[PDB]
RNA sequence: CGGUCCGGCCGGGAACUCAAAGGAGACUGCCAGUGAUAAACUGGAGGAAGGUGGGGAUGACGUCAAGUCAUCAUGGCCCUUACGACCAGGGCUACACACGUGCUACAAUGGCGCAUACAAAGAGAAGCGACCUCGCGAGAGCAAGCGGACCUCAUAAAGUGCGUCGUAGUCCGGAUUGGAGUCUGCAACUCGACUCCAUGAAGUCGGAAUCGCUAGUAAUCGUGGAUCAGAAUGCCACGGUG
């Protein structure tokens, strides 16, 4: 049986289904190589196999929609983590000190009126 | 400062909605409008009756006026009479047939609408502002208002500059979402001009 | 910060070298939340001060930096009517901050062709102590060590 | 080389150096080399002189230069000539299109007068 | 084959008060259920300057949001149909049906 | 605003429905037919002898309740100050204040 | 401006550009159509186009056809 | 899991994403230090969240005869064959100037070309309008679907890839003007928006002085809405990187 992790951050939201054997990465049918273009970002995917240890041990299968870039990448991050500790829960521990366990809670902050933005106010003028 | 309307604040929190239809875009309008003429009238032809607020809604293609009203008999009339003339001029404004509702409101002087145009018709009676608002303070509170106030505003006793005055005994959390606030407003046409009435009736919470 | 005393954000190591001190400067670099394209610039220029001057990447940007570093600075004050220059130690966080932003904002002051080829020269010119980012230190010490009598 | 224009194209790419002449933006000079059959990216260095006078004939279908800043003077001077608002406005140094004088209208206007 | 109501109104605890009346119905008159689902609350969204001249910041942000729930009816038995379809529900909820 | 400029609108929503929905539409369905009449349709001309209160475009919208021409919403059919009036009495159906 | 299909020009004026050309010329034809597109049968007659308050007398030419006959009538007195 | 038009597409599956109605959860509760064994603070654990977790609504008694008689209402006053009322054209858009708020720039952290990955939130029947076909184009003809988690507006742009320009008033910038057109609308002269071709101003980072912002903020990138026949650089709202 799969072994599953929902992880989501900003408006994205990603699926994760662990499975032994391989450094295999699967996101929306694509190669992790093909899909985010940013090697940075596919640092992120792979820490969650750092702590804990893949390299040629469990096959992630993944998916993702919502956000962006970094989100989406952030948001499977999540989804690994939850998905490793549904495979032991013991490995927390590790996990928790990494800052991998968190769901950031960070959303973008609506506009509000008055307010060029979220917070930027409109120069003001003395005279 | 300026205070947020009590009534408007807790809509779907402890206050109801006086429209309670639904409609489309299409319609919402209209029927919006439809409404407006329909309470226009009533609250005319009731002046006297005591009514303190109408309720409106729309089932399938109908629309049925509840009229809280203080003095049903009087909107009755003799076996009828007066509700049905009622009904056959909403269900022409309304252009759909029409039905109305009665309901007593059992202790108008905890009725914040009746309050206000009961000091409302005092003035224009020519009673003493003073009085006429602890007058009301007084009975609401010997019917077991947690609170009230009531507010004057606007060339008291024909004063040439202006004034505005309150009295108010017991509680009147406004800030408290939870608060049964029954607030309303009537408005006094004087010889030397508006006077405005505000009213406030706590009535405990949740 | 009346009251409120913080902590600090503690910002993500350098993606390639696994530094944090270089998560600062490729922030400090950076324009218009373009990560991406900041960091870009930064190895670069990081790449072509490597390559053709003795290599060690970590080290040279230390030698550069360790010549930008300033010991001790000027904090303004208003006293009796009057605003005395008083000269304050610096802690070593900031030292390295002022360093680094020294550089880069000497790089785009600039003559030459692209941010990298000028933020490495200026990590070349700072390596050998020369050019506008170690000037910026001279002056911060010329100006504190006039107002020593105020210390 | 020279064209049309009697003006001399700077020695670079080509779809860039026919924008030298005056009536030829890109859209034209995209149009021509392509008319003629050369490549865009390509200096004045190997355009030979055969290559060369074949995109002559190419540009002379266009009005350009002189003759095109005649055309141009003379399209103005009619509006003058003929009484009408937008002659007017060419008359009297201010902007034609309709935009605002209260304020902003300092490139027809010219830098300000205190 | 299948009888499906829409159910909308401005409030919640009154629609699904309408969808449990007609499930329920349903589900006593013998007709297998589809649902209730939660179809997603479309809310408008008001912006109006609050004085009455001038002062341009101030103002008031309203909306009425919109509930939505699908009833699908499999078996439409015709006792389930006389049972449905002389139900009184609530004036403020519009009730559709697709046949 | 002024009773004489409601009536205009009246006025002016009366011609709109009685012309301009049928007989200004084929005209200009006329006018627009480009398969026919490409040189003596004649409708132009006509389309400009009707009244001008005739076209919809001539309408404007007004708070129903006072004759407002600024401010207006179509949803209620009224402007902002009487839309927030009618609301802070729980007149209009649905509608609170929100936050989010 | 206008798209190609049409060129306008209100009626009441026109068959005023109508008489004056059979029955020659008169004195200024008064006329408010500062909308309408001068055409060229009009070259020759003079209308007087209002501008506001005054009615300007515009000596129509081959190369006002197709204009506008605004464009010749100043509205608004900048001394 | 069965079936292959390799499309969740059809059988189904009800798991998961999401939808939305109800519920749990966070209280200095726990441990440690500091602090008069006090309140409180600080640090740590557990935890998705830690010290009012983040954002909003919520604005006390009152101050400024502050703003609105032009939203509406209203005391007093004033006009009434005119201060009311109808129509056409014009004006509110003027232009020696000054100030306030903005957009777009001066550029290689960039411009251009080709290719290409990832949003959120809204709107829609006198409406949103696909596909097809014609036009370089704005658009036009033809014509489905949809009162919408179904159809349409609608291809996000930043970014990444390759190539080019090589520090120049330029392959920067787009003002202004000429020419020719599109659509809305009885009607685009005064004064609409947009497109094609040509034009290519000032501007190479702004004196004195001065404003915003403490975190998913600033900065930057696109997206939608109200009003609205048409007319957004304004306003209100949305998420991307950060
Ligand atoms: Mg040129
Ligand atoms: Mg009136
Ligand atoms: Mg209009
Ligand atoms: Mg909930
Ligand atoms: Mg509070
Ligand atoms: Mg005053
Ligand atoms: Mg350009
Ligand atoms: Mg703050």
């Amino acid at each position: 049986n799969q072994y599953y992790g929902t992880g989501r951050r900003k408006s994205s939201a990603a699926r994760v289904f662990i499975k032994p054997g391989n450094g295999k990465i699967v996101i929306n049918q694509r190669s992790l190589e093909q899909y985010f273009g940013r090697e940075t970002a596919r640092m992120v995917v792979r820490q969650p196999l750092e702590l804990v240890d893949m390299v040629e041990k469990l096959d992630l299968y993944i998916t993702v929609k919502g956000g962006g870039i970094s989100g989406q990448a952030g948001a499977i991050r999540h989804g690994i983590t939850r998905a490793l500790m549904e495979y032991d829960e013991s490995l927390r521990s590790e996990l928790r000190k990494a800052g991998f366990v968190t769901r950031d809670a960070r959303q973008v902050e609506r506009k509000k009126v008055g307010l060029r933005k979220a917070r930027r106010r409109p120069q003001f003028s003395k005279r | 400062g300026q205070k947020v309307h009590p009534n408007g604040i807790r809509l779907g929190i402890v206050k109801p909605w006086n429209s309670t239809w639904f409609a489309n875009t299409k319609e919402f309008a209209d029927n919006l409008d439809s409404d407006f003429k329909v309470r226009q009238y009533l609250t005319k032809e009731l002046a006297k009756a005591s009514v303190s607020r109408i309720v409106i809604e729309r089932p399938a293609k109908s629309i049925r006026v509840t009229i809280h009203t203080a003095r049903p008999g009087i909107v009755i009339g003799k076996k009828g009479e007066d509700v049905e003339k009622l009904r056959k001029v909403v269900a022409d404004i309304a252009g759909v047939p029409a039905q109305i509702n009665i309901a007593e409101v059992r202790k108008p002087e905890l009725d914040a609408k009746l309050v206000a145009d009961s000091i409302t018709s005092q003035l224009e009676r020519r009673v003493m502002f003073r009085r006429a608002m602890k007058r009301a303070v007084q009975n609401a509170m010997r019917l077991g208002a947690k609170g009230i106030k009531v507010e004057v505003s606007g060339r008291l006793g024909g004063a040439e500059i202006a004034r505005t005055e309150w009295y108010r005994e017991g509680r009147v959390p406004l800030h408290t979402l939870r608060a049964d606030i029954d607030y309303n407003t009537s408005e006094a046409h004087t010889t030397y001009g508006v006077i405005g009435v505000k009213v406030w009736i706590f009535k405990g919470e949740i | 910060p009346r009251r409120r005393v913080i902590g600090q954000r503690k910002i993500l190591p350098d993606p390639k070298f696994g530094s944090e001190l270089l998560a600062k400067f490729v922030n400090i670099l950076m324009v218009d939340g373009k990560k991406s394209t900041a960091e870009s610039i930064v190895y670069s220029a990081l790449e072509t001060l490597a390559q053709r001057s003795g290599k060690s990447e970590l080290e040279a940007f230390e030698v550069a930096l360790e010549n930008v570093r300033p010991t001790v600075e000027v904090k303004s004050r208003r006293v009796g009517g009057s605003t005395y220059q008083v000269p304050v130690e610096v802690r070593p966080v900031r030292r390295n901050a002022l360093a680094m932003r020294w550089i880069v904002e000497a790089a785009r002051k600039r003559g030459d062709k692209s941010m990298a080829l000028r933020l490495a020269n200026e990590l070349s010119d700072a390596a050998e102590n020369k050019g506008t980012a170690v000037k910026k230190r001279e002056d911060v010490h010329r100006m504190a060590e006039a107002n020593k009598a105020f210390a | 080389a020279r064209i049309a224009g009697i003006n001399i194209p700077d020695h670079k790419h080509a779809v860039i150096a026919l924008t030298s002449i005056y009536g030829v933006g890109k859209t034209r000079s995209k149009a021509i080399l392509a008319a003629a059959g050369i490549a865009e990216d390509v200096k004045i260095s190997e355009l030979s002189e055969g290559q060369i006078d074949t995109l002559r004939d190419e540009v002379a279908k266009f009005v350009v230069e002189g003759d095109l800043r005649r055309e141009i003077s003379m399209s103005i001077k009619r509006l003058m000539d003929l009484g009408c608002y937008r002659g007017l406005r060419h008359r009297r140094g201010l902007p034609v299109r309709g935009q605002r004088t209260k304020t902003n209208a300092r490139t027809r206007k010219g830098p300000r007068k205190p | 084959q299948r009888i499906r109501i829409r159910l909308k109104a401005f409030d919640h605890r009154l629609i699904d008060q309408a969808t449990a009346e007609i499930v329920e119905t349903a589900k006593r008159t013998g007709a297998q259920v589809r649902g209730p689902i939660p179809l997603p609350t479309r809310k408008e969204r008001f912006t109006v300057l609050i004085s009455p001249h001038v002062n341009k910041d101030a103002r008031d942000q309203y909306e009425i949001r919109t509930h939505l729930r699908l009833v699908d009816i499999v078996e439409p038995t015709e006792k389930t149909v006389d049972a449905l379809m002389r139900l009184d529900l609530a004036a403020g909820v519009d009730v559709q049906i697709s046949l | 605003a002024k009773q004489s400029m409601k009536a205009r609108e009246v006025k002016r929503v009366a011609l709109a429905d009685k012309y301009f929905a049928k007989r200004a539409e084929l005209k200009a369905i006329i006018s627009d037919v480009n398969a026919s009449d490409e040189d003596r349709w004649n409708a132009v001309l006509k389309l400009q002898t009707l009244p001008r209160d005739s076209s919809p475009s001539r309408q404007r919208n007004r708070c129903r309740q006072t004759g407002r021409p600024h401010g207006f919403l179509r949803k209620f059919g009224l402007s902002r100050i009487k839309v927030r009036e009618a609301a802070m009495r729980g007149e209009i159906p649905g509608l609170k204040k929100a936050s989010w | 401006r206008s798209l190609k299909k049409g060129p306008f020009i209100d009626l009441h004026l026109l068959k005023k550009v109508e008489k004056a050309v059979e029955s020659g010329d008169k004195k200024p034809l008064r006329t408010w159509s500062r909308r309408s597109t001068i055409f060229p049968n009009m070259i020759g007659l003079t209308i007087a186009v209002h501008n506001g308050r005054q009615h300007v007398p515009v000596f129509v030419t081959d190369e006002m056809v197709g204009h506008k006959l605004g464009e010749f009538a100043p509205t608004r007195t900048y001394r």
